[PDB]
């Protein structure tokens, strides 16, 4: 097949995984010191689609308004994932408790998933791809990417 | 104090 045929077929497979919301090969588990996390129940290969980071897609101005509201309740956690798409900044706000698993994945600077932007007809989606082979039973982890001194002081696990 | 997640 031509490189272009391979790319089109591959894109269609990812679009179908995003559209269907199929979240196979994973389960919630309690992780020591981290609250809930997600563990692989099957073997993943490097480059395999893992899961969407799914929540409410909003623009940066609306995200800042929601941060002010969430800050009124210290019992509410941190699920806002900021990113650039073309010339604007957006946020996937996954604060609301749903059945989706991407929002339950914990942080590591030396994890096994990499976040990628995948657009479908001009709508951005944040997806997690395996950055290496993942053994069944491993906790899924990615780098949250927050290097702020204030964040690290309040959440020391961001250092590793 | 809240942290964020950022796609760098
Ligand atoms: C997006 S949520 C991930 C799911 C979360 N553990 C839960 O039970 O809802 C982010 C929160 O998970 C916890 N967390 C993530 N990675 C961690 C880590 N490496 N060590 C400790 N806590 C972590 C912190 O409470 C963080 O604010």
């Amino acid at each position: 097949k031509s490189k272009a045929e391979l790319q089109s077929e591959e894109r269609k497979r990812i679009d179908e995984l995003i559209e269907s919301g199929k979240e196979e090969g994973m389960k919630i588990d309690l992780i020591d010191g981290k609250g809930r996390g997600v563990i692989a129940t099957k073997q993943f290969s490097r480059g395999d689609f893992v899961v969407e980071y799914h929540g409410d897609l909003i623009e940066i101005t609306d995200a800042k308004k929601r941060e002010a509201l969430y800050a009124q309740d210290p019992s509410t956690g941190c699920y806002m994932y900021y990113f650039q798409y073309l010339s604007k900044t957006y946020c996937v706000d996954a604060t609301r408790e749903t059945n989706r698993l991407g929002r339950l994945i914990n942080h590591s600077k030396s994890g096994n998933c990499q976040t990628k932007l995948h657009d479908i007809d001009g709508v951005p989606h944040l997806i997690l791809i395996a950055s290496r082979d993942i053994a069944a039973g491993e906790e899924l982890l990615y780098d949250y990417g927050d290097r702020s001194k204030a964040s690290i002081e309040a959440h020391p696990w961001l250092k590793h | 104090k809240r942290h964020r997640l950022v796609l760098r």
